[PDB]
RNA sequence: GUCACUGGAUUUCCAACGGGGCCUUUCCUUCUGGCUAACGAACCA
């Protein structure tokens, strides 16, 4: 049900190699090893990228369909997937969470971090845990960006990165945008690259 | 798992999906019954024929190729021994344990293996005995066996 | 030492569909186990299963559908009176609609619907349900 | 993982498990052919051979047993079946 | 030789395949005298789903040692001489019936003289070069079964053509149904 | 559940799981339904149309909600080359 | 037919379910009998 249109395209495959994302963890998992495509001399695993673009894809093909965009929780604890997930959260409906997700979100009706999202993005399940686990008791699916060593448990639909840092988990993030924009949404020609720079999501710090 | 031990290995040998072949081999079994044979005259066991044959000669096993198992042939020409090789070694060990127990008697565990050894003896015996590998009576007997393996 | 090896058979099964497993590799196989998969098939219980050729026992790999709650063995297997039947359906079934205890008799390995059916009886040999 | 073809599991996985865990067990153990050069008999060895052998005549040599694979001694050529 | 090489005096098919027999013991460096001490008892006919109709020729058992040493050699001059037709050679085994309180009789029963020892010497006749690497069975969920056999890699050109036909003679002899499958 | 003439009592009829083919219990949170969207030819995901899956809570914990959607979204065309059906 | 009890299936529905026979390499052996082969290969009850 695929168009050939949606295939990987040389483009793509330059940004996410120069990116490094396919660079993966040195010890592997049981549940990623079908993401891994070879491991490098040193230890050093490569993740398979046309994986990664087509369960990409996929991803973003769940964001839509969602039929209200703000629904839609994009949640980053970590620094390098903070400023990614705001991004991510002006362009698609999308409402955020940065940093601190706060306990009692999903669950505890009183709180004021209350949230019933219809998905969750999450980027590192490892640090941002807390948000899978609430997540597992409100029926809530999830998206994940993992590296070859994240935990599986209650993330339907992982799509394998970098994770470790530096602009993958920009990319990722930058590349979700893009193509949630592309399905539904105007974006409409695939064919064309985007006018926004993918250094918008990234990580600041000074 | 091991009968007089703990032990729970698995050690052994695999035997190919093969009835016929090694395709290559073609050297004609009456070929290979004949030097059966002569290392059975040697004074070799079935145990340790198939091995000299398996390891100089091919004959990745004797059971293929001549359709018969090593023993058998040792039987049908008349090369058959008394009491199996199987028992032979068991009785051997057990007879070369006493030996050492005579001149030590502060040995302790060699008393205990020896028990072992002349437990597996009596159990090997029965079965034989039951199959009719043996006379009827049989019965290795510690004194006499001495004299079995010499 | 194995006792029964059918009762190895539907643990192996008994514990893969509980973790989830679509699949199962048995090992090894007999007719007995066959027979019993067959009846478990040809209600529904499993998929199709694959005979595997060792020269030796043989193994098999069945296809676990789910729908399946507990395949169990009866050991020993106790010779069972045809009013008895009855009996055992009682205890070891979830309801008296559905579920199979599976017998031996003369006329062969079956459930005890086609035993009542066929007017047989014989030792017992496990349930499917 | 949950569901997986146990029928056709890959031959690199395969080739990796232990001799008895395979889907049909059977042997890691090859045939050499060998020769010394001072005779053009050829002699059949066992990949594991635990007898020292010899070619028919000269006692020589060709391997001597261990733990594992006999030891194939000095030049000699050996082929596969 | 005409008459003589068929032992039971029918049939047609037979008389002919045996004319093309002694016409191949022409040549006597080796063609011939391999040739003469193999006899057989008997032929069958039976249809392919392709058009090609299938030779099955029965073999007296120890005899069958004989032609497989020709084999190859015969089973191609056998198709060059008749053509259209598959030439396959299967021993004609006795079969006894599994004793019972009803069927039964002395000196035991061999294993080898058993239905399905001699079901299984079937498939290893019909192919009868490349030796079968493997077997399963498919227990299909309508209730009815497939046996898979698994052939060799090598040479296994000499069969490839024949595989749609081994099927088929194995239907109408057994009752069963079978599929192959190759190595890689 | 039938009744006495043909009729449809037991007031509700539970969802399975695609992966086990389990029920899903009224209780069990940790189940998760997915919607993907279905696209017309070049992009533009059709709203209100969806390819659906429904996995089960013991799946989810179990750490196979990943993998089981990969072989299930390949089976149902979702996916190409990514799940692999030997190993 | 009385407005739950009862009489029958028009070989056609569909369906299941069970029983007995044969055929396929296959009911062995014996005893009695029937007919027959050039003294009782066969075959049949
Ligand atoms: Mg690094
Ligand atoms: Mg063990
Ligand atoms: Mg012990
Ligand atoms: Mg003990
Ligand atoms: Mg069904």
């Amino acid at each position: 049900s695929l168009p050939a249109t949606f295939d990987l395209t040389p483009e793509d495959a330059q940004l996410l190699l120069a990116a490094n994302t396919h660079l993966g963890a040195r010890n592997v998992q049981v549940h990623q090893e079908p993401y891994v495509f070879n491991a490098r001399p040193d230890g050093v695993h490569v993740i398979n990228v046309g994986k990664t673009w087509e369960k990409l894809v996929l991803a973003a093909r769940i964001i839509a369909a969602i039929p209200n965009p703000e629904d839609v929780v994009a949640i980053s604890s970590r620094t390098f997937g903070q400023r990614a997930v705001l991004k991510f959260a002006a362009h698609t409906g999308a409402t955020p969470i940065a940093g601190r997700f706060t306990p009692g979100s999903f669950t505890n009706y009183i709180t004021r971090s209350f949230k019933e999202p219809r998905l969750v993005i999450v980027t590192d399940p490892r640090s941002d845990a807390q948000a899978i686990k609430e997540a597992s008791y409100v029926n809530i699916p999830v998206i994940a960006l993992t590296d070859l060593d994240s935990p599986s448990e209650f993330v339907d639909v992982a799509i394998p990165c970098n994770n470790r840092g530096k602009h993958s988990i920009g990319l990722i993030w930058y590349l979700l945008a893009r193509e949630v924009l592309r399905l539904r949404g105007a974006l409409v020609d695939r064919t064309q690259p985007w006018s926004i720079m993918p250094d918008l999501y990234f990580y600041r710090d000074p | 798992g091991r009968m007089h031990s703990a032990g729970k290995g698995i050690s052994s040998s695999a035997i190919p999906y093969s009835r016929n072949a090694p395709a290559w081999f073609k050297l004609s079994s009456e070929s290979v019954i004949e030097q059966i044979v002569k290392y059975a005259r040697k004074g070799l066991t079935p145990s340790q024929i198939g091995v000299l044959l398996r390891d100089a000669h091919g004959v990745t096993q004797a059971r293929v190729i001549t359709g018969n198992k090593i023993m058998r042939i040792l039987k049908s020409n008349g090369l058959a021994p008394e009491i199996p090789e199987d028992l032979y070694y068991l009785i051997k060990k057990a007879v070369s344990v006493r030996k050492h127990l005579e001149r030590n008697r502060k040995d302790k565990d060699a008393k205990f293996r020896l028990i072992l050894i002349e437990s597996r003896i009596h159990r090997l015996a029965r079965y034989y005995r039951t199959v009719a590998v043996l006379p009827p009576n049989w019965k290795y007997e510690s004194a006499t066996a001495s004299a079995l393996v010499n | 030492t194995r006792s029964s090896v059918l009762a190895d058979a539907l643990n192996a099964i008994n514990n893969a569909e509980k973790t989830g497993k679509r699949q199962v590799l048995i090992r090894p196989s007999s007719k007995v186990i066959i027979k019993f998969l067959q009846v478990m098939q040809k209600h529904g219980y499993i998929g199709e299963f694959e005979y595997i050729d060792d020269h030796r026992s043989g193994k098999i790999v069945v296809q676990l559908n789910g729908r399946l709650n507990k395949c169990g063995v009866i050991s020993p297997r106790f010779n069972v009176k045809i009013g008895d039947i009855e009996k055992w359906t009682a205890n070891l079934l979830p309801a008296r609609q559905f579920g199979y205890v599976i017998l031996t008799t003369s006329a062969g390995i079956m459930d005890h619907e086609e035993a009542r059916r066929k007017h047989v009886s014989g030792k017992i040999l496990g349930f499917v349900y | 993982v949950l569901v997986q073809d146990l029928l056709h599991p890959t031959a690199a996985s395969e080739a990796r498990k232990h001799k008895l865990k395979t889907l049909v067990q059977g042997p890691r153990s090859y045939f050499l052919d060998v020769k010394c050069p001072g005779c053009l008999n050829i002699t059949t060895v066992f990949s594991h051979a635990q007898t020292a052998v010899t070619c028919e005549s000269c006692s020589t040599i060709l391997c001597t047993p261990t733990g594992g694979k006999a030891k194939l001694s000095e030049g000699t050529s050996f082929r596969r079946k | 030789p005409q008459a003589k090489i068929l032992s039971q005096a029918p049939t047609e098919l037979e008389l002919q395949v045996a004319q093309a027999f002694v016409e191949l013991e022409n040549s006597s460096p080796e063609l011939k005298a391999e040739l003469r001490p193999l006899q057989f008892k008997s032929i069958r006919e039976i249809d392919v789903a392709g058009g090609k109709k299938a030779l099955a020729i029965f073999v007296p058992v120890p005899s069958l040692a004989g032609f497989h040493k020709v084999q190859t050699k015969l089973t191609r001059e056998l198709e060059k001489k008749f053509q259209d037709r598959h030439v396959i050679f299967l021993a004609e085994r006795r079969i006894l019936p599994k004793p019972s309180r009803t069927s039964r009789q002395v000196q035991k029963r061999p294993r080898s003289r058993t239905l399905t020892a001699v079901h299984d010497k079937i498939l290893e006749d019909l192919v009868f070069p490349t030796e079968i690497v493997g077997k399963r069975v498919r227990y299909l969920v309508g209730g009815n079964k497939i046996q898979k056999v698994l052939l060799d890699s090598k040479d296994v050109q000499q069969i490839d053509y024949k595989l749609e036909s081994f099927q088929a003679v194995y239907n109408k002899l057994t009752g069963k149904q079978i599929v192959f499958e190759i190595p890689s | 559940m039938e009744n006495d003439k043909g009729q449809l009592v037991e007031l509700y009829v539970p969802r399975k799981c695609s992966a086990t083919n389990r029920i899903i219990k009224a209780d069990d949170h940790a189940s998760v339904q997915i919607n993907v969207a279905k696209v017309d030819e070049e992009g533009r995901a059709i709203p209100g149309e969806y390819v659906t899956y429904a996995l089960s809570g013991y799946v989810r914990s179990r750490g196979e909600s990943d993998d089981s959607l990969n072989r299930l979204a390949q089976n149902d065309g979702l996916l190409k080359n990514v799940w692999s059906y030997s190993r």
